This record gives C-alpha cells, structure tokens and sequence, in this order.
C-alpha cells in the first residue's frame, strides 16, 4: 500500500499569511493526487484534482503543486473559512489511502 | 438540454451519458532502445549479415536523425530559442514538439555518457544506473530471441543455419519495423506518435515497455488505448544503432460541465414504412454548448469518452434544433436493411417499432398493437409490467416523462439518402433545380 | 446539483450488523464508481471500497475486505454498505463518495456507534 | 430490370451477377480458452513473473466478468426474463445477446464442473471429455511455447534468461490480446465478436480453433473471411484465468430473388474531355427493387456476395432512375487522373473509349475511330473480329444489344465533384445561389 | 499560381513543395515461394499434421489456381491473342495483367523444369541456379522454424509434442495466410498485389525477399512503401504447394511540370470566433492545371510526393477561383475544438491567430496584438525580430510579400459545417428551401 | 426461369465414349458451380463431379476420376460430361444441375444404355 | 465419405395423415442438409435448402428439421401430388452424397 | 527557370581551404539533394558528396570524406563545399547540381586552380 | 563501386548517321540510368533520365535503350549541335559515378 504522509497533524498560521501543506508519498505516484478540505461536522469537499488542477469551486488561493513523491497545498491569503482539515489522497495504486489530515489552526 | 421524448418518438433513445476527459499534463521518463541484438556469445559464426543488417539500420535510421538535427541546430537556451529562419516551414505542433525535443537533449547527453554501457547491454531489458543522474532502461530489439533460440543451438545445428536464422529474424524485425520507422515517420520530431508504434522498435512489447516504467495503474489501459501515452524520438545513434524515446504519460483530465450523450437509433414508422433518424449518435455538451464530436478518434468506456485531443467539432443550427426539440429538421432515412434495431431500453423503459416486431405483453397476454399513427411505443409497467419481443422477456420501469406519450404525435423531420453517390445525385439534382429556377 | 443522501446515524450493538445506504441523485453520468470511507476519530480517513454501478464488479480494501459488503440498486441509484459483526473500533462516520480516481462528490455521512 | 445499354454507353459496363446470401441459423459450440500457461515443468525457473502477470491478466479480465455479471444476475428462467429496470440502458443487440448469454450458462456451468481437468492442461490443445455432458476443447495461449522452447533450455541457459524470456513471452501475448480484450471491448455480451477476434486469446491462431471444432468446409473461408463466424465470451474465471466462449458457426442463406450486379466504371468521351459515371457499382435488386448496398463490409466472391448481415441500403429515385434509362440523371465526374479504365468487356464485347486508347482492328488493320458525338464503342465481331488497344489483342463476341449502338446517342448527365472538400464548396454555392435567388 | 498570400490570409500558409512522381516501367525477377517447409529430417514423427495440412493449403490454392488457368488457357501466341469471348467479363487493368501473366509462363515453364529441386530445399532461403535459363530464388514458408526449433528439440521433448508444435505453427500460418491469400484474392490475375502482402506466405518477410532479389537502393524504402513494388503469381502447384510470383520492381519517374503544394491550416479569426478554412491542403498543379490528388493512397516524403498510380482528381471552379484568390469562395468552418493549429511558420515567416494565442515580441517586450479585423497577424523580422508564443520563443526573417499584410483586409468565404450528418442537414434545408421557392 | 437443356438419350456400344451435353439457360447469376448425377435403377443419386464456370477448376467424386471428364463452354454457357470406356453399369439416368451447395435446378436428364 | 441412410426404401402413409421421412448422417453435417422430392421420370425437385428453409416453391406443409446426424421431413397433410421417391443431401463434406431414397406409397 | 550561381574560379595556394559557394535561386521544390561534381582535364566527372537540403544529413564520396565538407544556408537557399589541405591535384571544375537520383540541374562550375 | 565503362573515349561520325554511345555498368543498375551532354566550356545538361526517359528539353532524336548491365544512347541525325560529350550516371548505388566521358567527334 501507498503510505501517504503528512508533515504535521496540526498547523498555526496568521489570518492573510501564505500557508503551506506538504504531503509525501512512499512512492511516485505521478501527479495523481487529491486534495480535501474538511471542516469539523462535514464531509470532504475536493480542492485539487491531480497535483495542480483545481475544482470549479474553489478559491483561487488554493494552489497545487508537487512532483514525484513530493506535493503541496499552498494558501497565499489564510481566510477564516480556510480553517479546517486538509487531506492528501493518492489514487495511483488500489488500495487508495488519505493522508494523517493537517488540521490548520489560527496563531 | 436535449429534448429527450421528442427524440425517442424520433427513435433517438437515449442511453448512457459519459464524462469528456482529455490527456493533460505529461509526465516525461527517457528509455533507451538498441535496435540491433548483441551476438557477442554466438559471434564465432555470425558471418556477414549483422554487417548487412548494419547497413540497413543506418540507411533507415539516417533520415530520422537528421530531421533531428534540423531542430537540434536551430534550436538554442536563451528560454528556448527557436531559429525559425533556418528552419523555415513548420507548424505549431512540430514547433512545440521541437522545442520538447531541446528540452530532452540534456536528460539524451546524460544518457549518452552511458554509451559503451547500452552497448555492452545482453539481456532484452536491462537497467543502467551508475548514479541517479544516469537511471536509465534499455530495451533491445531481439536479444531475448538470440539468447533463448540462436545460443542454445549453437552445437545442435550447423551454425550456417543458425546464421541464416540470425538473418531472418532480423529481417523480419526490419520488415514489422518498416510500417513505422521507415518513410511513414516524415516527421519524427513531433510528440504524438503513440508508444504501440515506437514498442515496434521493440517487436511490438509495448507491454514489457510500460511495465518495465511501472505505470501500472487503473488509467493505464485507458490511456493507452486512447492513444494518449505517446512518445518522442529524442536521439537517434549511428554508430551503436539505438534510440533514446522520452515517453509521455499524461493525466486524463475531466472536462468540467462536460459530458457527452449517447442516443441509440430505434427505427420508427411512418407512412407505412421504416425510417431512422439521420443524428449523430454520440453529442457533447459543454456549458450547455451543443455539438459534435469525432468520437471515432476517442476511446468510448462505460464511465468516459476518452481522447487524446479535444475532437469537438461544430454542429448546424439545424441539427441543434433537432436535438432541443423541433423534430420537423430531423433528416431521416429509408429502411430497406431487415436488420436495423426495432426496440430499445432505457431506464427500464422500452422504446419499440411494434410495426416491424409483434410486441405482446406477458402480463396480460394480448399483443401491443402499434397504430400507423405512431412512430414508436413507449412500453412501461403502467400499460405492460412484462414485455415480449420474440426471444425476449423483459420486465419494464415506469416512464418519468408524459403520461400521455403514445397519444402525442410530433411533426417529422424530411427524407434523406446518406449514401455518398446518392449526395452527389442530391447535389446534381438540387443545383438543376436552382438553375431552372433562375 | 449532486445529493448522495446517506441514510441516518445508527445506535448497533456488537456483533450485529448494520446497512447502510446512500442514494444518489443528480449525477449527469450514467456509471461510475462509488466509494465507502471510514473516518474515526483520532484517525484519518480510510477508504473501505467501491462499487462500480457500470459493471458488476467491485473492489475493496484488504483490511475491510471480508468485513464490508458493498451492493447496488441500479433502479434507486441507491449502493448499500453491509457492515457485519460490528466491533467497538467500527463506530465511526462513514461517507458514501462518487470518484473518478480522486473522491469528487461525497454523502453528509452516516455516524454508526457500536456500544452496549 | 437495369437498362444496361444505355449504362453501358454511359461507361457502366456490365459486369457478373452475384448471388446474395446473408449469414443465418447459427450453431454453437463451447470451448475454452485459457489466458495463462501451466509452467509446471519450469516452476523452478519461473521467479514472480508468473503473479505479475496474473494481477495484469487478472485487471484486464475483472470488466468482462463486471459486464457479464451485468446480465447473469439480471437474467433468470420464467422462458428467459431479464429484469430491464435493473439493465436500464440497453440495445436490441445487447438484450440479445444477454438472451444468448443466459441460454449458454447452463453449458458454461457442466463444462466448469471440469475447473480442475482446465486448470491441469499442459499441451496448447487439449479434448476435456468425463462423459457426454463435458466435450469440451480447452487451448491454452502460450502452452506451445513453453513445452518448445522454455523448458528444453532450463538446463541450456542460465534461469534468470528463461524467466525473463517467460516474462517477455507473456507481456507480448498481452500486447496483442489488449487491442480486442482490452477498454476497447466495452460490450463483451455481444455475440458479434468475430473469432479471429477472439482467437488473439489464443495468439491470433482461429485455425487451429475452427480446424479442431471440425468446421472444414467449402463455405469454410468463405464464412471465415465475411466475419459469419463469430463468437462470444460466455464465462470468465478470475481464478484459474479462462474463459469459456461459444462459438456460433452460421450457414449461409441465400436472398431469394435477390442479386448484387457489379458495373464496371468505363470512362467516355464528351465534349472533347474524358468523363466517368459517379453510379454505385454493386446494385442489390430485391424482388425488383433497386437498392444500394454497403459491399465495403461484404464479402465478395466470384459466385456470390457473402455478408453477416443485411447491408442494403436506400437509393434515391434519382439514382434508380438513372439505372433503369435515364442517363440524363446519372451524375458524371470529370477525369484528371490517366490512370482510370479506359474499356472493358463483358460477354466477349469490348466497350472502349477510343478517344483515349489507341483501338485497332487486327482482321483490316483499319484504326476503330471515334467521333466526338459517341461516348463509346462497342467493339463486337460484327465490326472488328478482333481488336488490338496497345499491348492486348482480343477476340470479341457479338452484341446481343441493339445493332445501332454505335449510331444511337444518348443524353447526357450533369458533370459533379465527389471530393469532400469539394462537396462543402458546392453546397456553399447552392446556399448562396438560394439566398440570392431569396 | 496560388494566390498565396491571400490564402495565408485565410489561414492557409503555404508549405514545402513536393515533387510529383509516379512508378513507371516495372522490370520483373520472378521467385518461388514453397508453402510448405521439408519435414524430413523429423519426418519419423511429424503424424498426420503434414497430410492435414497439404489437404487445406490445397484447398485455399485451388481457385487461385482456377482463377490462372481461367487465363491460361484462353490466352495464346498470335503477339498476345486472348480469347475475350470465352473470358466473357473482365476489366482492362485484368486483361493487361492476363497478357503480362501469359508473358510469365515461358519463365514459369523454366523454373517448373526445377520442380524436384524446389521440393527438395530444406532452407528457408535457396538459390536454384542449373544454367543460366533457371536462376531462380526459392524461399520456404516455415522452413527456418523446423531447421531451428523443432529438428533440436527432437530429442528433448517427447516428439508428440513436437507434432503439435508443427501443427500449431502450420496454423498460424494458415492464419496469417488466410487474410491475403483466402477469399479476399477474388483476383489473383491482377499483378497490383503488393510484396507485402505476397510476403505472407513467407510468413510476411519481405525484407528477406528484396533484399535477396538485391533492390538494395536510395529509393527502395520510397517504393515500399507507396506500395509500388507489387508482384504477380503466375503459377500455383498443388501437388509441391509452391507459387511462382513475378516481382515488379519499378522506378520512380517524375512528373514534368508537377508539383503539390501543401497548405497549413492555421485557424484565422472573425466576427469574435475563430474559423478554420475547408480547402484541400494538398494542391497538385500539373502544367499550371490545379486540381486536388487522392494524397491518403499516396506517399509523402520530404522531397516529393510518391504514388503508385495518378491520384490526381477535379476540383470545382470555386475552390480553383479560392486557391488563385477569389478569398470569399473559401468555404470556413467553425473551430470549437480548442486543439486546431493556432499558428505556422513559412520562410521564417509566422502566421499567428494573435486573438487565440497570446503573442508578444522578445526584443521590445510588448504583446503583439490583433484587431477584430484582422484574420490572422504576419509576425516578421520588421515587425518583430523574435516572437514569443508561450514555451516558443523563435527568430523571424522577413516577409517577401506585401509590406501592408496586416492592414490590407480580405473578403470572407461563407460558413460551412462538414460532418457527414450535418452534410445531409443542409442537404435536407437546401431541398427544403428549394420547395418553398419552387 | 432457368432450364438446363441436356442431349437427348444415348444407345452407345461398350468400349466406347459418349459426351453428354447441358446448355444451362436464364440463369441470373455468372459464376456457378454445376454438378453431374448419376440414377440408376435400384440405386440412388450419385454424384459424379462438379465444373466450375466461374473459377477454372473442377471437382470429382473419387469414384468417377478418371473415368468422367468435365468441360464447359462460358461463350453458350453449355458443360459437357466426357464418359470413357463405357461399360453396361454405366447405363443410367444423368442430370445436370446448378448446385450451390445443395443442388438447385436439375436438368431434364440423359438416359444413357450401353447394350450390343 | 459421409454416408446418408434413410429409415426405409418405402413407406405406406394414408392421403391426409402426417409423414415423416427421416435421414442419418455418419458424421455431424452442421444442417448443411437438402430435401428433394422426384416422381418417376421427372428430375428431383428441392424441398429443403439447410436442415430448415424451404424453397420458395414448395407447399408449407413440408416441414424440415434435424439436429447433429438426424433430420426429419415431414408432410403435415399428404396429398397425391406428394407421392415421389424423397432424397436427403448432405453438402458438409467434398463428396456430396445422396440417401438410399424413400419411396412413397398410399396404403 | 533554375540558376544554381556558383562563386568564380579561384586561385589557392596548395595547403590551405578553398570554400566555393553554390545559390539555388527559381528552384521549386523546397527540400532536395545537392550534389557536388569534380571534373579534371583528362578526367570524367567525379562525384564528391551530396547536402540534402530537407533533412540534416549528408552523403559523402569515400574518396572525398574528410576533404570535402558540405553546408547549406536554408535562409538563401545556398550551399558550401569547404575543400581542405588543397594540392595540386584538387585543381578541377567543380560543379553544383540539384539531384533526384540523376543530377538534374548543374551549375556553372567554380574553377579551382592550386599551385604557388 | 560501380564502375562505369564506356566502349570508346571517342568515335568519329558523320553528319546525319546515326550515332551510337555504348556504356556497361559493373552490375545490374536496374534502369537507374542517366546521359548527360556537355559541350566544352559548359556544365553537364541533362539528355535521358532512367534508362529511356527523355529530357522535357531534349531532341526525340535522342533516344535512351538498355538491360541490365548494357545501355544506349542513339542519335538518329547527328547534327552539328550534337558534337559533345556524352556522360553515362548511374544512380543504382550510393557512391554515384559517371561514365569515362565519350567526345564525339566528326569525320
């Protein structure tokens, strides 16, 4: 199985400052990468599709990025309503696995 | 949308809709494939025709290489700088296949420096990593076959024979190399020549290639199937005769707001006759944007229609407004063939020509009779839960359209012939009628 | 708009079994895949398995592989999840999600605690 | 009937008369594929490449059997009753077929009542026979290989060589099953699945499939080659990995009062230029109707045309009446190309264009002149016992046509452009002709 | 000539200038293909797979033999009478082929005085040569496979098992064969069948075979592959199972005065839409005559355009009047695939759609902007030194024509629509239109 | 309507050869196979050979090879039956008939007697 | 060679009555079966072309059918005109063969 | 009308290049061999190598491999030959000439004259 | 190589004979012939290209013939215009070599 893991469970980032969410796979999994935005008491909502394309709805501010087994979710402008737990899922192999979950928090 | 019950009383029933993904996104990996076998265990009697089969190689290979370097001379960092002087004909794709081609040359140098190591090379694929800048896989063309058929028989047969078998698998590799490496590749610097035809340098083992990579994955037969794993010859070797292929592994990106529909023509009646209705089949719809699709390019998946390119192409006013609903320009055509579909399913809902096939219902046992009114019958549960089609019994849904559909009529659209000749006798006769008018 | 309607949270005692469903509605595509996630607390997500309504034919984790029966109604568009011989390591909230590849549309989610 | 005097003077010369016969009535018989090879005798030397390949195989097998299942479970005895809302979206082809597939499941089950005695074949083909219940003929895809080459060199070659060769073996055997077991075989429930299809389970060997069945006939090849024979996958065994196919042998039923007349594309003269008639070549007649057909998917033999199923296709009145005497009506192309059929014969008559060659009477030595009023000649022995045109000299028959037909013209047809690039420029014109007519 | 400034206005950019060449004056070798490999030196266990194997092969040559002696026997010494009155129906390109297949026979005749020395080679390739009347090549179908495989493996495996190797490889040889050689080969007299499909009685090794006739040239390759190397078989034995086939080796001569002129379909920009050009992007212009060519049948090389036959068909007065400048006869199709050619280069000149692609110059920095007005933007060194295109950074050189390109406008031709179904949509409102004027 | 015109009833001596002929006529279609049977008293239908008209080949029954000889003239669509070295077994029924497989149109028939 | 047997040289059904007139083959034909019907001094006349389809000619009251080496021809009412010496082809193997011939009688 | 204008007769030393110039002008193909003829008294034409104009590659006589270099300026539509280490026996006229095979169109011819 | 021999470095004909220059190649070329004339001053001009096609500009009294190893050039009327040197190409092999030159001269 693909091990998915994220640089830490818990991130404290000031409100409009650029926050950055890293997630490293135990193999290369070719850009097929999500990732997921999940406030408390809701389900995941899609942010990026493969390393870098976006979803419809949202923000711009969210931007993928990544390669090989290294990938990052970046925020240029934190929000109030960025606060939540982000999830990587890889979908390169079958046994499809999410990361530990980065729950953002504010300074 | 489509005007979906105006079109299945047309016969247009619609069946299933798929997601529109196209190929986005490369990934690059650089593969090396020697082109001609190492003979160095059964060299004692080779004889004269790898020299032969030398000459042949580098005669074929030539050409390729030098519509290399017309784009590797021309071609500089600046930041890839494109001398369009010298070059002096090209088209978008072969620019930008020419400047992915610049970009490859570094990872080709690095590589290269593993000259004597490809050459060196006895087994069908082996692995060369002197450091991680240098982790490259090398393929050869028939080396399995020599140290599986041609080594073993050295003291078994007399190895004139194995000379002559020598020859002749190298000559039919050439042969099945030919259809693609040969005249056909005018244009070896573009990208899109897919990896099936570039595993022909390799037999045709696209397989071994793709999982000698490791792009095991769900995508990978619908990418590869799609033709949307391509590749791009990137070095071309005289001297060692073998190649170095960047392969392109892309991502199959979904069209947003995208999908395309599918409709299944079900031959209907009228005027005591069989007609189809002259649609496309497959129509894509983007942002509520209807048109065509060359869906003939792309491969078809119970879940996407997947292609390498985007092969939309434009639709006529008239043909829209057929599919959102005015049926009177629908073009439709005879039936003379006795095997065009009579029925369909849909949701569970059964669309027949009951003129052509004697529907009758099991429940009730008497036959669903078809009026010379009526193009087709809708057949659900709420007039025959169970319905028989010959061979066939099927149980039926209840229809989410109108109650009242088999007793709405629709206009219908004007006859056509769609055969080639009968356009041309359509054309002649249709400009004879705007002569005599005028 | 996409609903996957999940069914509500459901109070189990061990060793018994629960299913449940979700029933989707307006997806555009006719077959897809259907996903099953776990989310304990303390833990992230864990994908249990799919259903692919296309074909019959469906794949699921080794871990949940056994523990997990995933079925679908093609009529409703409603997939179910058989849960049988529930633990107390099984009480989490479950998420019936359509994916291509990558989870794109996911139920509001169906809490199952397992307690006596 | 056809007026093929006046064709003829057009350039149609008439050609033979086929018979027209349509694939009907199929026999089936099961047999079994197995997709894997037994490695027994080289287990030793076979490595993880044998697993590799069975989580490939076992990939590209999961669809068909998710496809089948589609219809096994929907699908139950009542007799045959399938459960269509379950199905929701289907075609009449498909029901079929799925009508097809469950009368075949009954065989599917007694022959995998011999899972074990499939499991342990070791030779490529091998007869399965407990009782009469199970007569079944299992072919193993790569059986042959491995009992002639891989495992006489386990002791030849160092194991690493004969595992790799294994490896490369199985990994081309899926490169050519991908094309047709693939993404691209979306419908596995389809009974039009030809066997040469099918046989690329068996590495593209139908021969020894049929030729094992027992199908050698004189219509043998000519069901072969019409795609008549085909088959389709009934069971998939994701464990053993095989599958159990039923092959539908047909006859060929002939259309009565129905045959294909071939017309032979002559060039002719008028108004000092070479013109050729854009008329279908093959004309179906049906009980005197007058059809097209779509013989590109038929096959074509020297008695008759064999098709799988009824290609017939509409003919505008136009058209009909151009083959029935109204040349007026036949759409005529121009001729650039130097290369098109300057004459032809039929019944020991030679119909010429001998503006364009070079006709000579061998019995005068007289030049056969054309004017420039006369489309073609008839060169029949009553004028010249035998012709000379270039390099061929002929003896001719006698006309059973008119004794006038050099002396009788016709009219003429409106000249055309059939390119397609060509039929968008003149619809542009007829478009704007009628606006400005408008 | 083509109005070719106009036309790069319109988005055809001109390309490389082809020559137009054609195969002329073949000179023939004929070679002896045996069907059936020598089997005796394991002739003690080959069973009854030979018998078999004989009775089917004989069986798929028997019309072919039919098919020869059809014109055997009604052709004869006069110099060449053929007796079109028993021959009945036949077409010029078949009779020619009839006097060429009774111009063999005399070196038919001679090579069949070696009968006994064909039946007993027992290598995949041998050169008969008694005297010089009989020097003839003889290759054999499966003969390098029994030499190699099945004669050392004798020993090693029980030779049942090497029955069923033979019979295996025999059948998919009969497989292979069977495409070419089956009921397709309606006419065997004709002598336009390719080597390469000849070459599948050798098991599809045409390599083997040119190269041993030494057809070793620069225009080799060319030939092959405008499949204008084709052979004739001009004699079937059933009882020794080997054909006699007359190569036909051609040269490639050019057409005076001929050239083809490829046009680059760069999309072009109106009324807020982007538009591409539906004209035929291959011109040929035969003594200032333009008319299109059938290009797809045709090779296409760098330097020329290669065919095997005058490809070259009418064009309407309107596209002709398009190409000389009459720009509002163009027919334009709409783009709504976002993957057509947004630019081209022609003489180190670039023709961009500035609206779609966002062009800017390198040397001053500033984008270079297009005006609705404008179709397309000439980006030349007067203008802009080096264009930057996205990842495409190219030097221009500077434009030969107009020096008001950009600022001098252009009629527009009318919108067409060119998918099939939408072809027979306008076909169905012209006819419409007609009636409501008529 | 087709009609498979034959010769008339032959009394021909033993050792000597008789050459029955069939004009085949109406026929619509230009390349078939033609059949000869042979019907004797006390004995079924046997088939003797089949001539190809379109493709030049031909076909015999093993017992007939050699003793029959089949021609045919494309130019008055008219096959001939050579009969060698005739014998008082040979005295019998023949037809000639279009066959496709299964014979289509039977000629009228031949009555041969072989008697001195 | 394929041996084609019928049940008996001659059978005695009553004008009205069904008959069955039935032919075995050595080996499987696959329906490639035909029916012929000659009265004295006449040549046959088809019935059956395949083990099934009837000539256009012929009253529906011919019936043909059969499976592996069996086939069957049946008459659902005999009439006068029906009674002639019935002959089953096989068309299967390269030597085409005839039956013994079923002669036909009125009891 | 075709010109290939070459560069006028030169006089060089022996030891040093000489690099003659041929300009294809009216020539209407695009992409084309260009061959390079030597031609001394009491001497038939000698072939000395071919620039393929299209592609990037040339053909070279063995006997003049490594003393001639062959060049093309796709911009003018003009070639090189750089002849080097020039001696007495490289004095010729050597001419320029388009190719399809056959040398189609020569040039005027450049003579060379080597000696001190 | 193929060597390229021609039967005379001159012949001497009068005005108006015909005019025969012979030219053997090493091994069979396949037709893949070229004649060149080339008066003294001039460059080498295209006569027949292949073993019989005529130049588009030359004379029909021209004429190009040969098998094999053997190929001709025949002039039917020698004119005045015609006295130069005639060069046989062959174009079979890659190293392309030319003829030993044939002046022609009159008597």
């Amino acid at each position: 199985d693909i091990q998915m893991t994220q640089s830490s469970s818990s991130f404290s980032v000031s409100l409009g400052d650029r926050t950055t969410i890293t997630c490293k796979a135990s193999e290369d999994i070719y850009n097929r990468l999500a990732w997921f935005q999940q406030k408390p008491g809701n389900a995941p909502r899609l942010l990026i599709s493969g390393a870098t394309s976006l979803e419809t709805g949202v923000p711009s501010r969210f931007s993928g990025s990544g390669s090989g087994k290294d990938y990052t979710l970046s925020i240029t402008s934190l929000q109030t309503e960025d606060v939540a737990t982000y999830y990587c899922q890889q979908y390169w192999s079958s046994p499809w696995t999410f990361g530990g979950g980065t729950k953002l928090e504010i300074k | 949308i489509l005007h979906y019950e105006k079109l299945s009383k047309i016969g247009l029933v619609k069946g299933v809709t798929r997601k529109y993904k196209i190929k986005s996104n490369p990934l690059t990996k650089d593969i090396v494939i020697k082109m001609i076998p190492n003979v160095s265990n059964m060299s004692q009697c080779t004889g004269s025709v790898m020299e032969n089969y030398k000459t042949r190689l580098n005669g074929i290979l030539t050409p390729i290489k030098g519509a290399l370097e017309i784009y590797k001379n021309n071609t500089h960092d600046c930041g890839v700088c494109m001398a369009g002087v010298a070059i002096g004909i090209a088209t978008a794709a072969q620019i930008t296949a020419g400047v992915a081609l610049y970009e490859a040359m570094k990872n080709a140098d690095n590589i290269n420096k593993l000259k004597s190591s490809i050459e060196s090379t006895n087994e069908a694929v082996v692995k060369l990593q002197e450091t991680a800048e240098k982790t490259v896989y090398v393929f050869t063309a028939l080396q399995d076959y020599i140290n599986t058929n041609l080594v073993p028989t050295i003291d078994k047969i007399p190895c004139k024979q194995t000379e002559l078998s020598l020859d002749l698998a190298l000559s039919k590799y050439l042969s099945d190399l030919l259809f693609v490496f040969g005249p056909n590749l005018q244009d070896p610097v573009s990208n899109s020549m897919t990896i099936q035809a570039i595993s022909q340098a390799f037999g045709g083992n696209y397989e071994t290639l793709l999982r000698t990579l490791g792009y095991a994955t769900e995508d990978f037969d619908d990418l590869l199937e799609s033709d949307s794993i391509t590749g791009q010859i990137i070095y071309v070797d005289l001297s060692s005769y073998y190649i170095i292929v960047r392969v392109y592994f892309p991502i199959l990106t979904e069209i947003q707001q995208a999908y395309i529909q599918e409709l299944l023509p079900v031959s209907f009646n009228n005027d005591n006759s069989e007609w189809i209705s002259i649609v496309p089949n497959f129509i894509l719809v983007r942002n509520t944007l209807i048109s065509n699709i060359e869906i003939g390019f792309c491969l078809i998946t119970k879940r996407s229609v997947i292609c390498n390119q985007d092969y939309a192409t434009p639709m006529t006013n008239n043909m829209r407004e057929c599919l959102t609903g005015s049926t009177e320009k629908c073009p439709r055509e005879l039936v003379v063939s006795s095997h065009v579909p009579r029925f369909a399913l849909s949701n569970g809902v059964l669309f027949a020509n009951c003129i052509s096939v004697t529907c009758q219902c099991q429940t009730t046992g008497r036959a669903i009779s078809q009026s010379g009114e009526q193009t087709l019958l809708m057949i659900d549960n709420t007039t025959c839960p169970t319905a028989v089609l010959g061979n066939v019994i099927i149980s039926l849904g209840k229809y989410l359209g109108s109650v009242n559909y088999n007793s709405e009529g629709i206009a219908i659209g004007p006859p056509v012939f769609t055969d080639k000749v009968d356009i041309s006798s359509q054309i002649s006769s249709m400009n004879q009628s705007l002569q005599q008018s005028k | 708009q996409v609903q996957l309607q999940q069914s509500g949270a459901e109070l189990v005692r061990p060793g018994t079994s629960v299913k449940i469903s979700c029933k989707a509605s307006g997806y555009t595509f006719t077959n897809y895949w259907l996903g099953w996630v776990k989310q304990r607390p303390g833990h992230g997500l864990e994908w249990i398995g799919d259903i692919y309504r296309g074909g019959g034919y469906t794949n699921y984790n080794e871990k949940f592989k056994g523990k997990a029966t995933l079925t679908a109604d093609t009529s409703s568009s409603t997939a179910y999840m058989q849960l049988s011989s529930l633990t107390s390591e099984d009480s989490a909230v479950y998420f019936c999600a359509t994916r291509d590849g990558y989870f794109d549309y996911w139920g509001q989610g169906t809490t199952l605690t397992v307690s006596s």
